């Protein structure tokens, strides 16, 4: 998900 | 990039950078544990996503690989939420400002054994209102805790660098001798080691909250420190 | 007391305070633990005597001592440990007869973690050139620091303290800014061993929930970090 | 305690 919206 | 900026410019580019002050859903009719741990997180995790764009925008980040600004975050996030929550708390001797809608003194911390965390928060917010930490400042510390929490765990030292040259310049405009500028650098900057103290016990707090019942980004949040 | 004293003059008090690098006796889990609790507890005699040598300490009253003594400890024989291994790299040396590489922190379960931070921080200062000086300042820094916020005084002293690394840096002909990015680098390094502390204090104490035994001054030193 | 002792 951080991953994602990063 | 990040290098070739000047101290005036290191301080707009982060003052511009500040994310914007969230509500909670506190309800003052609706009387509990469940109830206020699930307004703490649920706040934290909309700040978690604010956080994660000012990270963006933090002069040096962006330079990084995914993984590295993955780790760097991982590491900070909730010593970040903490130097934001005790900043805002500063002209409140005696309470936090989880929002401008919930100004919670310790005692409601017995809600939950959170009132240690609490009372190290209190400590720190007056800390911070002796030394009459400034707006310009504060953002500098909540940059180098960013870029320093997971460095250990050279281009962000270098970035880590020129923030200090900035505190310094900070310093020297609003009038201290230059044995003034390096002991008030050396005060701020071990407050983050108190910061990096309440952080790790918020971790175990907040663990032991999930394993005897959290969202997704948060419980990702906390899951990364295992 | 404390504050009359040079900067030359705090160096010199501070070198001397410096306690001497003990023997371990002459490898599973609990023979390794063994040995390192039992090195562990006797260098804490030994600290609790430096401690009393640190100027500005024996103007504390007992009990503000006992406290940052209890909230330190472990820190402070840490940035040891890390001290004496600077020059072995890849390796901790526990004392002189006991030089352990990182394969054998997997001997102990949730140890190999700690070695490798441990292994980072030493590897940091190998790599800033830390010299003497500026680590028997850091140590001092650690203890009065570790718990002031949990006073005017331990306060005065710690900017005492930060003038005596300036005025280091000095002596050795790094420029003005160098010697505030130098006193920047060395203080949040501090924040990474408050970290260790934390994760070896959690892994202390599983250990005694476990069964090596824990007695005396060590148990009594963990039991304090409640 | 202990810690005490020590201390003096």
């Amino acid at each position: 998900i951080l991953h994602r919206l990063l | 990039l990040a290098l070739s900026l000047t101290a005036d410019q290191m301080v707009s580019a982060l003052l511009d950078a500040e994310p914007p002050i969230l509500y909670s859903e506190y309800d003052p009719t609706r009387p509990s544990e469940a109830s206020m741990m699930g307004l703490l997180t649920n706040l934290a995790d909309r700040e978690l996503v604010h956080m994660i764009n000012w990270a963006k925008r933090v002069p040096g980040f962006v330079d990084l690989t995914l993984h590295d600004q993955v780790h760097l975050l991982e590491c900070a996030w909730l010593e970040i939420l903490m130097i934001g929550l005790v900043w805002r708390s500063m002209e409140h001797p005696g309470k936090l400002l989880f929002a401008p809608n919930l100004l919670l003194d310790r005692n409601q911390g017995k809600c939950v054994g959170m009132v240690e965390i609490f009372d190290m928060l209190l400590a720190t917010s007056s800390r911070f209102r002796m030394m009459n930490l400034q707006g310009e400042e504060f953002v500098c510390l909540k940059s180098i805790i960013l870029l320093n929490s997971g460095v250990y765990t050279d281009h962000i030292h270098r970035v880590l660098d020129k923030i200090t040259d900035t505190l310094i310049h900070l310093m020297a405009k609003a009038g201290l001798t230059l044995q003034q500028q390096h002991q008030r650098l050396a005060q701020l900057l071990l407050i983050l080691s108190h910061i990096r103290h309440m952080s790790n016990k918020g971790m175990e707090h907040l663990y032991s909250m999930k394993c005897k019942n959290l969202y997704g980004l948060l419980l990702e949040m906390l899951d990364a420190h295992r």
